[PDB]
DNA sequence: TGCCGAGGCCGCTCAATTGGTCGTAGACAGCTCTAGCACCGCTTAAACGCACGTACGCGCTGTCCCCCGCGTTTTAACCGCCAAGG
DNA sequence: CCTTGGCGGTTAAAACGCGGGGGACAGCGCGTACGTGCGTTTAAGCGGTGCTAGAGCTGTCTACGACCAATTGAGCGGCCTCGGCA
């Protein structure tokens, strides 16, 4: 489920990003951006992965579906 | 593949300090990243003029094209005077 | 040639990337020695600073850690990074 | 002060922030959702946890800038709201 | 969960494995370097008695 | 617990034999063949006398 | 076209000429600079004023545009 | 005092050089397009002051929902026990 | 006597109720500088011929660099010799 992406987790990444203290309403929120995002890059990691004839979804994948948002991933 | 040519250009930067592995990987990815956005550009180029051939001058336009001001400016000045270095 | 130009990347190597890569149907006598020479100098800024900031926090190897706090960093090189995320695992 | 002890800490740091085992539940149920059985390389699933903090993160960075905006120190919903709003995702 | 694909293990691919066990790992593994070592337990040549 | 068994039997569309897997969830009634080869998914109810046979032979019956 | 088109075409000729000198402009690139340059503010405007009613501002100020501007990463 | 670390020699595999096609890339000419830059007549659009109003911001209050710490406790995930069979 | 079917025992931490105590959300008060519709006058804006030519569009011509085909030279890995630290 979505309800994996915890409370303390997303206090954590919120403390990285700068955040002092933070409204209860936040977590759906991200449970819900972070929803969209994966939505967004799994569904161009899974076509990359048809269309290379594969059932493993490599990392390479996931650096041309992050490569195709702007999001440029270095190290795989 | 470009992995054995970071460590040589880091010998002449900085001959006392070394890389890492992951490091190493980080920029391979990078300069493949920076040739295959530059070369595709400069593909770009020779298809929006109509030519056939990548010259030096595709290049050196995609590269004014690609970085951002003071690394543009470097950068074709590097390129210049490497070709005219290699002509002469 | 790379001797010879005094450069430190190969200008046959990319040059044979560019055949592999189709980029065009014929490249130029002197296109992969400008492109090999502007790769050079961006790899020569950024591991020059690298090596600048391993000295200076006083490390002995580049990390990933180093890269990431420079590249972000340093408002030389921050705008080619602006969307770029090292993965540091 | 715990609060901003740990800004000061994670931003000191690059590790996940995000438990392993259910992060791979997650991403495994979501592909489950398109196709059936896809396997998963270790570094496939690894990329998708480095993209989704760095997300995640740089959006609690523009949310918190959204809160600081209407005068609040706490964020909420009105902010990522705005801030996803804005960067054209919704 | 991933599938797996159970190959046959022959005689041959296991007898190259063998000869590349280290002395020090055939004395650790109860074998002798003189007297049993551990590839002679697969057959190559039959004695005819 | 569930139990995960590969059998000997040939998927109905694929035609590769020795390639079907079948989970037998008991606690909720559910089993399910899985193809591991073009993986075609089929579900079925199950008992608790239930074998890889009972659900592959609904399987059949379920085409035709 | 909310901005007189030759003021528009002063500034981008005056502006041009700290790049690369003696240029001339077709009209018809002179036109697409405006049209991009006008829905560019536009929507910036809306995006800003969106921070404002954040704010308890629907009226933008300086503040709302640097925002807005530092959320689209500009 | 002497053998494994390093440089040298013999093979491997891919890169460099040369020769013939070959259609596509570069030249060049005829010629019409819309951009060229200069002046009219009229007009929609622009420079600058108004003023009472609606919006923008500072200060005090309620109560109130996230703030910090503790304790087991539970899923999820790593390590050992019941008593049937072959 | 030995190895699976389901079952306790095995941790890092959070499933957080809930005891305590305060930062800070949204409505409410006051309160001031700025603020646009309407008003004036304008300086530039829209639409028409008149003039003049730059280089795109399209046509056939001449042409030089790559494809795939036989040679063949340098970088690298597996044997194989040389040498000072322990
Ligand atoms: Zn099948």
């Amino acid at each position: 489920n979505i309800q994996g992406i915890t409370k303390p987790a997303i206090r954590r990444l919120a403390r990285r990003g700068g955040v002092k203290r933070i409204s209860g309403l936040i977590y759906e929120e991200t449970r819900g951006v972070l929803k969209v995002f994966l939505e967004n890059v799994i569904r161009d990691a899974v076509t990359y992965t048809e269309h290379a004839k594969r059932k493993t979804v490599t990392a390479m994948d996931v650096v041309y579906a992050l490569k195709r948002q702007g999001r440029t991933l270095y190290g795989f | 593949s470009y992995s054995i040519y970071v460590y040589k250009v880091l010998k002449q930067v900085h001959p006392d300090t070394g890389i890492s592995s992951k490091a190493m990987g980080i920029m391979n990815s990078f300069v493949n990243d920076i040739f295959e956005r530059i070369a595709g550009e400069a593909s770009r180029l020779a298809h929006y003029n109509k030519r056939s051939t990548i010259t030096s001058r595709e290049i050196q336009t995609a590269v004014r094209l690609l970085l951002p001001g003071e690394l543009a400016k470097h950068a074709v000045s590097e390129g210049t005077k490497a070709v005219t270095k290699y002509t002469s | 040639r790379t001797v010879r130009a005094e450069l430190s990347f190969s200008v046959s190597q990319v040059e044979r990337s560019l055949r592999e890569g189709h980029y065009a149907q014929r490249l130029s006598r002197t296109a992969p020695v400008y492109l090999a020479a502007v790769i050079e100098y961006l790899t020569a800024k950024v591991l020059e600073l690298a090596g600048n900031e391993a000295q200076n926090s006083g490390e002995r190897n580049i990390t990933p850690l180093l890269l990431d706090m420079v590249v972000h960093n340093d408002r030389l090189l921050s705008t080619l990074f602006n969307t770029t995320t090292i993965s540091q695992v | 002060t715990v609060a901003l002890r740990e800004i000061r800490r994670y931003q000191k740091s690059t590790e996940l922030l995000i438990r392993k085992l259910p992060f791979q539940r997650l991403v495994r149920e979501i592909a489950q959702d398109f196709k059936t059985d896809l396997r998963f390389q270790s570094a496939a699933i690894g990329a998708l946890q480095e993209a989704s903090e760095a997300y995640l993160v740089g959006l609690f960075e523009d949310t918190n800038l959204c809160a600081i905006h209407a005068k609040r120190v706490t964020i909420m919903p009105k902010d990522i709201q705005l801030a996803r709003r804005i960067r054209g995702e919704r | 969960d991933a599938q797996p694909e159970r190959k046959l293990l022959t005689p041959g691919e296991i007898l190259n494995v063998f000869k590349h066990i280290s002395p020090e790992d055939c004395f650790r593994l109860g074998f002798n370097e003189d007297y049993a070592r551990p590839e002679w337990m697969i057959i190559t040549v039959l004695p005819v008695p | 617990i569930k139990q995960k068994l590969e059998t000997q039997f040939t998927c109905l569309f694929c035609n590769h034999d020795n390639s079907v897997v079948c989970t037998l969830d008991k606690k909720n009634s559910i089993g399910l063949l899985e193809c591991k080869k073009c993986n075609l998914s089929f579900q079925a109810p199950i008992n608790s006398l239930s074998q890889p046979i009972d659900i592959y032979s609904d399987w059949i019956d379920a085409c035709e």
